[PDB]
RNA sequence: UUGGGCGUAAAGCGCGCGUAGGCGGUUUUUUAAGUCUGAUGUGAAAGCCCACGGCUCAACCGUGGAGGGUCAUUGGAAACU
RNA sequence: CGAAGGCGACUUUCUGGUCUGUAACUGACGCUGAUGUGCGAAAGCGUGGGGAUCAAACAGGAUUAGAUACCCUGGUAGUCCACGCCGUAAACGAUGAGUGCUAAGUGUUAGGGGGUUUCCGCCCCUUAGUGCUGCAGCUAACGCAUUAAGCACUCCGCCUGG
RNA sequence: GGUGGUGCAUGGUUGUCGUCAGCUCGUGUCGUGAGAUGUUGGGUUAAGUCCCGCAACGAGCGCAACCCUUAAGCUUAGUUG
């Protein structure tokens, strides 16, 4: 709905980082204390800064905002395609390949690259190429849904940005305050809070952070849409 | 560059036959009435922009083939300006009879069209960029991928030649089966020819 | 309506054991006459494309100057790098009198009314960044009232 | 000064210690000296504010206060010196 | 550790000085630092131990196309030290000296602080430092960033084309 | 008429490096710029010939046979062979 309670919130792993020196030095406000090392979240302000980008996530959709998803690293890999599946959004699967939304006029292309080279193979006159190029027609054609399976049906330009992490996706935020795209993410400790909009700092082990909140998220784009 | 000639690259190989007689036996005389008709069949086109020429040689029907780019001038009204070639037919040899003509629509996508073309546009040496600039641009927007054309022979009135192409896209200029046409011209300056090298595409 | 101020035509030739390049860049100055100002170049060759790339790279980021009107209100100055600009407000019947890049950002907005002690270096990058980078630290009265929680009139 | 630099571009001796000099922590009270103001006199003739008069225009000469708003004769105010 | 030139088998003599901790006390008793006074590395002007080793200068053998050069020793003062200095070095951390403030981690030298304990060892607070990485700010950039070239104050000295 | 002169007025034009396999462009991005990324790290090879992983993708030229033919086949006509 709108908060992870809390029962499920302290016996989950939803109110843990990690160890200073693997630190973010400006996540003072989402400091409560160390646990051997491990911080926790005040767990009211991650809910009222996540519940209002739940009704930012539905106004947003109100004009039709395809909230762009992301989860790109390999607790991300079956975490938040497993929720925007949930959500009915835009997935992200695989690394930043240096101008999908900055040059978003060439590498959206490989989106139109598996458009075409699907309607390639789908119909007719796909028999009489040589068949080592169908070889590397399908060694394009996995490549290219390897990365934008999710902006598959995103034929429009991203209007708002949930990442998964900027520790290993640094370049989203990047991405995020040069385009200004409204960017939330469950980011860990060691991860700057001040270019991204809505923080909540997870450690990258919970999927149930994941599956309480980002698969819900975008629900609000579902139900936000109307 | 200390290179070849491209238009040798293809002859048979992916080319046809602009010679596709049969003259086996006593070649030495058939051969040289055809260069004599040869030497003034040019210069009485008057820079025509002729693409290339196909003799044909069939029991002493030897019949001309000349393009001649612009139409018009060889036809005259009804057969006024062909009958004066074929007279000349009958006149410099027996019969050569039957002159014919041809013509081309998109003026600039053959070979030797341009280079005839291209060559009279540097007599006057005014705006060798824009001139080119009016036929590359607009002949990839007559069909075109890659257009190599160069302007070499001591531009500007300078006493030391340079060369100025102007060639992008996709080029497989060397493939056994395509069909590369290549020419050369000879507009002198008073110091120095033109020697042009053209290269199209489609 | 984006008013386009060029500053130069360019060539570079990057020397290697082949050729240089025939590298054409730019850099222009974009506003509009109105407070919301912008700048641009490229590494282009095309003199159009020198203008519009750098048009479209200066319609990447139109600073908000405000302009309380009739001229720049205050007495201000620029900073960037090496270089920097100085302005002070004046009469509107003078006729502007400014230079390359102290004049560029200071006429695409209609203002007219100002100085120009263009201090610093002579590398117009950073001048006309200067030109820019002391320009958008430019405040009004009304919104620092607002911002120190006074009112607007009680500031005089 | 307004309105410059001293690591590699010119700008720290080889370091000191030290004489003079300059400049000095913190918190209270006196003077009005320094500060800043107020009553006047009040700063120069072609030069210098503003507006006319004399020059055919003008070049070139007077007018009217402004007038000193800086110096003196004068009253003061203590945070800061 | 020493201001710096610097300081090395040690046992002892006389000491300097560093530092921590408790902070008892005087009530800022401070900094720069022109003058002045010192030190002042090496070599050089000389003395007595010096020529044991090393070694300018000199010598020898050949190499090498070229010697006595790169190879080699013998060997002179100079060396070593004490006895007089001269006043010079990339004496450079190429950063004058005293005080406030702004991201970190990381070892290590001395003192105080402990938790377990350890069979003298684990973890951690602090001081003064010794080091290594690394924000904001900085510069032309290098690179600096608590052992600032960042943000402020005071004093001296120096500089303005070769 | 020139072989009379002049490759250096020059069109060419070849040999060489050279089997050398290297050589270029558009969009990103980054740099105050001078400029860098796509051809690369791992494993596999006769040469921009691979795949994984790579701030890259797109666009190339030469790139192997494609052209001629060895040989190993089939099919045609038995033709003067």
């Amino acid at each position: 709905m709108a908060v992870i309670s809390m029962k499920q919130l302290l016996e989950a792993g939803v109110h843990f980082g990690h160890q200073t020196r693997r630190w973010n030095p400006k996540m003072k406000k989402y400091i409560f204390t160390e646990r051997n090392g491990i911080y926790i979240i005040d767990l009211q302000k991650t809910v009222k800064k996540v519940d209002e980008a739940y009704n930012f996530l539905k106004q947003v959709s109100e004009d039709g905002g395809q909230v762009l998803f992301v989860g790109t690293k390999k607790q991300a890999q079956e975490s938040v395609k497993s929720e925007a599946e949930r959500a009915g959004q835009f997935y992200i699967n695989q690394r930043w390949l240096g101008g999908l939304l900055t040059n978003y006029k060439t590498i959206s292309k490989r989106i139109k690259r598996i458009s075409e080279i699907e309607k390639m193979e789908e119909d007719g006159l796909f028999e009489v190429l040589p068949k080592k190029e169908v070889v590397e027609l399908k060694k394009e054609y996995d490549r290219l849904i390897k990365f934008l399976g999710g902006i598959r049906d995103m034929k429009s330009m991203p209007q708002a940005l949930f990442v998964v992490d900027p520790r290993k996706e640094r370049n989203a935020i990047a991405e995020a305050r040069k385009l200004n795209i409204p960017i939330v993410g469950i980011v860990d400790t060691n991860c700057d809070p001040d270019e991204i909009d809505y923080v909540i700092p997870a450690n990258d082990d919970a999927i149930r952070a994941v599956k309480l909140l980002t698969a819900k998220m975008a629900d609000a784009i579902l139900e936000g849409q109307q | 560059g200390q290179k070849i000639n491209p238009i040798g690259l293809r002859v048979g190989i992916i080319r046809d036959w602009e010679a596709k007689w049969y003259a086996e036996k006593d070649f030495a005389s058939l051969l040289h009435e055809d260069l004599k008709i040869r030497k003034f069949i040019d210069n009485e086109l008057k820079e025509a922009s002729v693409s290339h020429v196909e003799i044909e040689r069939a029991a002493n029907r030897i019949n001309i083939a000349i393009h001649t780019g612009k139409p018009g001038m060889v036809i005259g009204k009804g057969g006024s300006e062909i009958e004066k070639l074929r007279n000349k037919l009958n006149a410099l040899t027996d019969k050569k009879v039957h002159i014919n003509v041809i013509e081309i629509k998109k003026v600039d996508l053959d070979a030797r069209l341009v280079a005839e073309n291209i060559a009279r546009q540097l007599e006057n040496r005014a705006s060798f960029r824009r001139v080119q600039k009016q036929a590359i641009t607009r002949a990839m927007k007559l069909g075109a991928k890659g257009i190599k054309t160069q302007v070499s022979g001591r531009l500007g009135g300078a006493d030391i030649a340079r060369a100025e192409q102007y060639s992008e896209g996709t080029v497989p200029l060397h493939t056994l089966r395509a069909d590369i046409d290549y020419a050369h011209a000879e507009a002198d300056t008073t110091y120095g020819k033109l020697g042009v090298k053209v290269w199209i595409y489609r | 309506e984006f008013e386009e101020r060029v500053v130069t035509i360019n060539r570079v030739a990057k020397v290697v054991k082949g050729g240089r390049r025939f590298r054409f860049t730019a850099l222009v100055v974009v506003g509009d006459k109105n407070g919301r100002v912008g700048f641009g170049t490229g590494k282009a060759q095309e003199v159009p494309e020198a203008i519009k790339k750098a048009v479209e790279a200066a319609k990447k980021d139109l600073v908000v100057v405000p302009r309380v009107e009739g001229t720049t209100p205050h007495t201000i100055t620029g900073r960037y790098g090496s270089g920097s600009v100085f302005m002070k407000p004046a009469a509107p019947g003078t006729g502007v009198i400014a230079g390359g890049p102290v004049r560029a950002v200071l006429e695409l907005a209609g203002i007219t009314d100002i100085l120009s002690k263009s201090l610093g270096s002579n590398t117009p990058i950073n001048m006309v960044r200067a030109t820019i980078d002391g320009l958008q630290n430019l405040k009004n009265a009304e919104d620092v009232a607002k911002l120190r929680g006074k009112t607007v009139e009680e500031l005089y």
